[PDB]
Protein backbone atom coordinates (compact mmCIF):
# COMPACT_ATOMS: atom_id res chain seq x y z
CA UNK A 1 0.00 0.00 0.00
CA UNK A 2 0.70 3.67 0.59
CA UNK A 3 0.79 7.03 3.02
CA UNK A 4 -1.14 10.01 2.01
CA UNK A 5 0.10 13.38 4.42
CA UNK A 6 -1.36 16.69 4.67
CA UNK A 7 -0.48 19.74 2.82
CA UNK A 8 2.67 22.19 3.26
CA UNK A 9 2.32 24.60 5.98
CA UNK A 10 3.77 28.40 6.94
CA UNK A 11 4.00 29.25 10.76
CA UNK A 12 5.07 31.86 12.76
CA UNK A 13 7.78 31.29 15.42
CA UNK A 14 6.16 29.76 18.98
CA UNK A 15 3.01 28.12 16.95
CA UNK A 16 2.14 24.47 16.38
CA UNK A 17 1.94 22.02 13.62
CA UNK A 18 -0.03 19.29 13.23
CA UNK A 19 0.36 17.37 10.45
CA UNK A 20 -1.65 14.09 9.12
CA UNK A 21 -0.66 10.85 7.04
CA UNK A 22 -3.60 8.63 6.26
CA UNK A 23 -2.78 4.84 5.02
CA UNK A 24 -4.22 2.65 2.79
CA UNK A 25 -4.20 -0.21 5.79
CA UNK A 26 -4.71 -0.89 9.20
CA UNK A 27 -2.51 0.90 11.01
CA UNK A 28 -3.69 -0.97 14.52
CA UNK A 29 -0.81 -4.04 13.86
CA UNK A 30 2.29 -1.70 12.56
CA UNK A 31 4.87 1.76 14.33
CA UNK A 32 3.94 4.35 12.47
CA UNK A 33 7.04 6.72 12.79
CA UNK A 34 7.28 10.68 11.76
CA UNK A 35 11.50 11.46 10.10
CA UNK A 36 12.41 15.15 9.89
CA UNK A 37 14.81 16.64 7.39
CA UNK A 38 15.89 20.00 7.70
CA UNK A 39 16.80 22.06 4.18
CA UNK A 40 20.15 20.19 3.29
CA UNK A 41 20.70 18.44 6.17
CA UNK A 42 20.12 14.46 7.10
CA UNK A 43 16.82 11.73 8.30
CA UNK A 44 16.02 12.88 11.77
CA UNK A 45 13.65 10.65 13.37
CA UNK A 46 11.58 12.35 15.39
CA UNK A 47 9.86 9.14 17.42
CA UNK A 48 6.82 6.07 17.13
CA UNK A 49 3.90 5.34 18.08
CA UNK A 50 1.87 2.28 18.48
CA UNK A 51 -1.48 2.55 17.61
CA UNK A 52 -3.20 -0.68 19.32
CA UNK A 53 -2.05 0.97 22.55
CA UNK A 54 -1.47 4.59 22.25
CA UNK A 55 2.16 4.11 23.29
CA UNK A 56 4.84 7.23 22.48
CA UNK A 57 8.52 7.10 21.99
CA UNK A 58 10.06 10.42 21.01
CA UNK A 59 13.64 11.07 20.18
CA UNK A 60 15.16 13.01 23.32
CA UNK A 61 15.99 15.92 21.40
CA UNK A 62 11.99 16.66 20.57
CA UNK A 63 10.70 15.21 24.02
CA UNK A 64 8.20 17.64 25.28
CA UNK A 65 7.32 19.43 22.21
CA UNK A 66 5.63 16.45 19.98
CA UNK A 67 2.67 14.73 20.46
CA UNK A 68 1.98 11.90 18.22
CA UNK A 69 -1.33 10.35 17.87
CA UNK A 70 -3.28 7.61 15.62
CA UNK A 71 -6.70 6.62 14.94
CA UNK A 72 -7.07 3.03 13.94
CA UNK A 73 -11.14 3.88 12.83
CA UNK A 74 -9.31 6.70 10.15
CA UNK A 75 -6.02 4.93 9.79
CA UNK A 76 -4.60 8.08 10.43
CA UNK A 77 -1.45 8.96 12.46
CA UNK A 78 -0.79 12.41 13.22
CA UNK A 79 1.79 14.35 14.37
CA UNK A 80 2.04 17.69 16.12
CA UNK A 81 5.15 19.69 16.60
CA UNK A 82 4.37 22.99 19.26
CA UNK A 83 7.00 25.47 20.04
CA UNK A 84 7.73 26.10 16.36
CA UNK A 85 11.56 27.70 15.90
CA UNK A 86 13.10 28.58 12.73
CA UNK A 87 15.01 25.54 12.52
CA UNK A 88 12.26 22.52 12.30
CA UNK A 89 11.89 24.46 9.19
CA UNK A 90 12.04 20.56 7.27
CA UNK A 91 10.13 18.24 5.03
CA UNK A 92 8.24 15.47 7.64
CA UNK A 93 7.62 12.36 6.82
CA UNK A 94 5.11 9.46 8.20
CA UNK A 95 6.76 5.92 8.29
CA UNK A 96 5.59 2.32 8.74
CA UNK A 97 8.20 -0.70 9.93
CA UNK A 98 9.91 -1.55 12.45
CA UNK A 99 12.82 -3.63 10.54
CA UNK A 100 13.11 -0.60 8.22
CA UNK A 101 10.78 1.59 6.82
CA UNK A 102 9.18 0.11 3.49
CA UNK A 103 6.32 2.54 3.64
CA UNK A 104 7.02 6.19 3.72
CA UNK A 105 3.98 8.82 3.01
CA UNK A 106 5.16 11.59 0.15
CA UNK A 107 6.85 14.27 3.08
CA UNK A 108 5.05 17.50 3.66
CA UNK A 109 7.08 20.95 4.02
CA UNK A 110 6.88 22.86 7.36
CA UNK A 111 8.38 26.77 7.10
CA UNK A 112 8.70 28.56 10.33
CA UNK A 113 8.83 32.33 9.13
CA UNK A 114 8.42 35.54 10.66
CA UNK A 115 23.77 7.49 27.11
CA UNK A 116 22.29 7.88 23.89
CA UNK A 117 23.64 5.93 20.98
CA UNK A 118 25.74 7.28 17.94
CA UNK A 119 25.36 5.99 14.83
CA UNK A 120 28.79 6.89 12.44
CA UNK A 121 28.46 6.45 8.71
CA UNK A 122 31.76 6.45 7.27
CA UNK A 123 32.63 8.35 4.62
CA UNK A 124 30.61 11.43 4.42
CA UNK A 125 30.99 11.33 1.05
CA UNK A 126 32.86 9.36 -1.97
CA UNK A 127 33.27 8.82 -5.53
CA UNK A 128 33.18 5.48 -7.35
CA UNK A 129 33.58 5.03 -11.53
CA UNK A 130 30.78 4.01 -13.51
CA UNK A 131 30.99 0.04 -13.35
CA UNK A 132 33.06 -0.18 -9.94
CA UNK A 133 32.57 -1.78 -6.72
CA UNK A 134 31.42 1.02 -3.97
CA UNK A 135 31.70 0.26 -0.16
CA UNK A 136 29.60 2.90 2.66
CA UNK A 137 30.43 2.22 6.51
CA UNK A 138 28.13 1.93 9.18
CA UNK A 139 29.69 1.88 13.12
CA UNK A 140 27.33 1.64 16.01
CA UNK A 141 28.42 3.13 19.43
CA UNK A 142 26.04 0.50 21.11
CA UNK A 143 24.76 -3.44 19.55
CA UNK A 144 21.74 -3.03 17.56
CA UNK A 145 21.32 -6.76 18.38
CA UNK A 146 17.76 -7.73 19.29
CA UNK A 147 16.44 -11.32 19.40
CA UNK A 148 19.67 -11.94 17.98
CA UNK A 149 19.55 -10.33 15.07
CA UNK A 150 20.99 -6.82 14.14
CA UNK A 151 18.72 -4.13 13.69
CA UNK A 152 20.85 -2.45 11.08
CA UNK A 153 18.68 -0.82 8.11
CA UNK A 154 20.44 1.14 5.04
CA UNK A 155 18.18 3.50 2.80
CA UNK A 156 18.54 5.84 -0.52
CA UNK A 157 17.52 9.12 -1.02
CA UNK A 158 17.39 11.05 -4.28
CA UNK A 159 17.37 15.09 -3.93
CA UNK A 160 13.59 16.00 -3.31
CA UNK A 161 12.30 12.60 -3.03
CA UNK A 162 10.96 10.65 0.30
CA UNK A 163 13.90 8.12 1.91
CA UNK A 164 13.64 4.58 -0.10
CA UNK A 165 14.65 1.06 2.35
CA UNK A 166 17.11 -0.86 0.52
CA UNK A 167 18.38 -3.28 3.42
CA UNK A 168 16.71 -4.43 6.67
CA UNK A 169 18.33 -6.54 9.02
CA UNK A 170 21.69 -5.79 8.12
CA UNK A 171 21.57 -8.12 4.58
CA UNK A 172 17.84 -8.14 3.47
CA UNK A 173 17.45 -6.91 0.55
CA UNK A 174 14.32 -5.04 -0.05
CA UNK A 175 11.88 -6.25 -2.91
CA UNK A 176 12.59 -4.43 -6.24
CA UNK A 177 15.86 -3.27 -5.15
CA UNK A 178 18.72 -4.75 -7.53
CA UNK A 179 21.22 -7.58 -6.79
CA UNK A 180 24.11 -5.62 -7.03
CA UNK A 181 22.85 -3.72 -3.16
CA UNK A 182 24.82 -6.01 -1.17
CA UNK A 183 24.56 -5.50 2.80
CA UNK A 184 26.74 -7.55 5.41
CA UNK A 185 28.12 -6.37 9.10
CA UNK A 186 27.07 -7.48 12.70
CA UNK A 187 27.41 -6.75 16.28
CA UNK A 188 28.62 -2.83 15.97
CA UNK A 189 30.29 -2.97 12.16
CA UNK A 190 28.31 -2.48 9.08
CA UNK A 191 28.48 -2.31 5.69
CA UNK A 192 26.38 -1.30 2.12
CA UNK A 193 28.11 -2.58 -0.91
CA UNK A 194 27.34 -1.10 -4.64
CA UNK A 195 28.94 -4.02 -7.28
CA UNK A 196 28.60 -2.05 -10.42
CA UNK A 197 28.13 1.36 -9.79
CA UNK A 198 25.19 3.17 -12.46
CA UNK A 199 23.97 6.09 -12.85
CA UNK A 200 20.83 6.12 -11.13
CA UNK A 201 22.58 4.79 -7.93
CA UNK A 202 24.18 8.30 -7.32
CA UNK A 203 22.34 9.30 -4.11
CA UNK A 204 22.33 9.66 -0.47
CA UNK A 205 22.63 6.48 1.62
CA UNK A 206 21.89 6.23 5.42
CA UNK A 207 21.89 3.91 7.86
CA UNK A 208 19.48 3.22 10.88
CA UNK A 209 19.28 1.05 14.12
CA UNK A 210 15.89 0.07 15.27
CA UNK A 211 16.21 -2.41 18.11
CA UNK A 212 15.59 -0.26 20.96
CA UNK A 213 14.05 4.09 21.01
CA UNK A 214 15.51 5.66 19.68
CA UNK A 215 16.18 4.50 15.96
CA UNK A 216 18.69 6.74 15.07
CA UNK A 217 20.09 7.33 11.64
CA UNK A 218 23.46 8.09 10.55
CA UNK A 219 24.32 11.02 9.00
CA UNK A 220 24.38 10.12 5.34
CA UNK A 221 26.72 9.37 2.61
CA UNK A 222 26.91 11.47 -0.72
CA UNK A 223 27.66 8.76 -3.83
CA UNK A 224 28.70 10.49 -6.74
CA UNK A 225 30.41 9.63 -10.20
CA UNK A 226 34.92 9.88 -10.07
CA UNK A 227 34.63 13.03 -12.83
CA UNK A 228 37.48 12.89 -14.97
CA UNK B 1 -1.75 -22.78 -0.85
CA UNK B 2 1.63 -22.52 1.22
CA UNK B 3 3.93 -18.94 0.57
CA UNK B 4 7.21 -18.46 -0.95
CA UNK B 5 7.21 -14.54 -0.70
CA UNK B 6 9.73 -12.40 1.98
CA UNK B 7 8.54 -11.69 5.30
CA UNK B 8 9.25 -9.39 8.71
CA UNK B 9 8.27 -8.32 12.06
CA UNK B 10 6.17 -5.19 12.34
CA UNK B 11 6.08 -4.73 16.25
CA UNK B 12 8.25 -6.08 19.14
CA UNK B 13 7.30 -9.28 20.95
CA UNK B 14 4.21 -8.77 23.89
CA UNK B 15 4.58 -11.68 26.43
CA UNK B 16 0.71 -12.35 28.27
CA UNK B 17 -0.32 -11.17 31.63
CA UNK B 18 -0.36 -15.41 31.74
CA UNK B 19 2.23 -17.46 28.86
CA UNK B 20 1.36 -17.20 25.20
CA UNK B 21 3.45 -14.69 23.22
CA UNK B 22 2.24 -12.76 19.97
CA UNK B 23 4.01 -11.66 16.41
CA UNK B 24 2.96 -9.21 13.68
CA UNK B 25 4.36 -10.45 10.61
CA UNK B 26 4.16 -8.84 6.94
CA UNK B 27 4.32 -9.78 3.36
CA UNK B 28 6.88 -8.57 0.54
CA UNK B 29 6.55 -11.18 -2.02
CA UNK B 30 4.01 -12.45 -4.41
CA UNK B 31 1.39 -15.50 -3.97
CA UNK B 32 -1.49 -13.14 -2.02
CA UNK B 33 -3.71 -14.69 -0.63
CA UNK B 34 -1.81 -17.32 1.04
CA UNK B 35 -1.05 -19.52 4.22
CA UNK B 36 2.08 -18.68 6.18
CA UNK B 37 4.38 -21.12 6.51
CA UNK B 38 5.69 -20.35 10.14
CA UNK B 39 7.10 -22.98 12.97
CA UNK B 40 9.12 -22.96 15.38
CA UNK B 41 12.66 -25.16 16.69
CA UNK B 42 15.51 -25.83 19.15
CA UNK B 43 18.46 -24.28 20.62
CA UNK B 44 19.44 -26.88 17.89
CA UNK B 45 17.21 -25.05 15.15
CA UNK B 46 16.37 -28.05 14.28
CA UNK B 47 13.84 -30.29 16.57
CA UNK B 48 10.35 -28.83 16.57
CA UNK B 49 9.55 -27.65 20.08
CA UNK B 50 6.47 -25.70 20.28
CA UNK B 51 2.71 -24.98 20.09
CA UNK B 52 1.13 -22.93 17.31
CA UNK B 53 -2.27 -21.32 18.19
CA UNK B 54 -3.40 -19.30 15.86
CA UNK B 55 -5.14 -21.85 13.21
CA UNK B 56 -3.79 -21.87 9.69
CA UNK B 57 -1.93 -18.01 9.52
CA UNK B 58 -3.38 -16.07 6.32
CA UNK B 59 -1.26 -13.72 4.14
CA UNK B 60 -4.71 -11.82 2.60
CA UNK B 61 -1.85 -9.21 0.95
CA UNK B 62 1.30 -7.36 0.38
CA UNK B 63 0.50 -5.14 3.65
CA UNK B 64 -0.74 -7.48 5.35
CA UNK B 65 -0.14 -7.90 9.27
CA UNK B 66 -0.89 -11.39 10.48
CA UNK B 67 -1.41 -11.58 14.51
CA UNK B 68 -0.21 -15.00 15.52
CA UNK B 69 -0.56 -16.35 19.14
CA UNK B 70 1.83 -18.72 20.23
CA UNK B 71 3.76 -20.55 23.20
CA UNK B 72 7.41 -21.54 22.55
CA UNK B 73 9.02 -24.03 25.53
CA UNK B 74 11.30 -23.22 28.43
CA UNK B 75 14.69 -21.49 27.57
CA UNK B 76 16.01 -20.53 24.05
CA UNK B 77 13.28 -20.57 21.19
CA UNK B 78 14.04 -19.95 17.63
CA UNK B 79 10.79 -19.03 15.64
CA UNK B 80 11.08 -19.80 11.48
CA UNK B 81 8.21 -17.38 9.57
CA UNK B 82 9.12 -18.23 5.91
CA UNK B 83 10.46 -21.04 3.47
CA UNK B 84 13.85 -20.79 2.77
CA UNK B 85 17.75 -18.82 4.37
CA UNK B 86 16.34 -15.68 3.50
CA UNK B 87 13.30 -16.73 5.51
CA UNK B 88 12.95 -14.97 9.29
CA UNK B 89 14.91 -16.62 12.90
CA UNK B 90 14.16 -15.48 15.89
CA UNK B 91 15.47 -15.83 19.50
CA UNK B 92 13.54 -16.13 22.80
CA UNK B 93 14.25 -16.97 26.17
CA UNK B 94 12.20 -17.65 28.05
CA UNK B 95 12.65 -17.12 32.19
Amino acid sequence: VQLVQSGAEVKKPGASVKVSCKAGFNIKDVYMSWVRQAPEQGLEWMGRIDPENGDTKYDPKLQGRVTMTADTSTNTAYMELRSLRSDDTAVYYCARGWEGFAYWGQGTLVTVSSSDIVMTQSPASLAVSLGQRATISCRASENVDKYGNSFMHWYQQKPGQPPKLLIYRASELQWGVPDRFSGSGSGTDFTLTISSLQAEDVAVYYCQRSNEVPWTFGQGTKLEIKRT
Amino acid sequence: TMCSGKFSIDKEMAETQHGTTVVKVKYEGAGAPCKVPIEIRDVNKEKVVGRIISSTPLAENTNSVTNIELEPPFGDSYIVIGVGNSALTLHWFRK
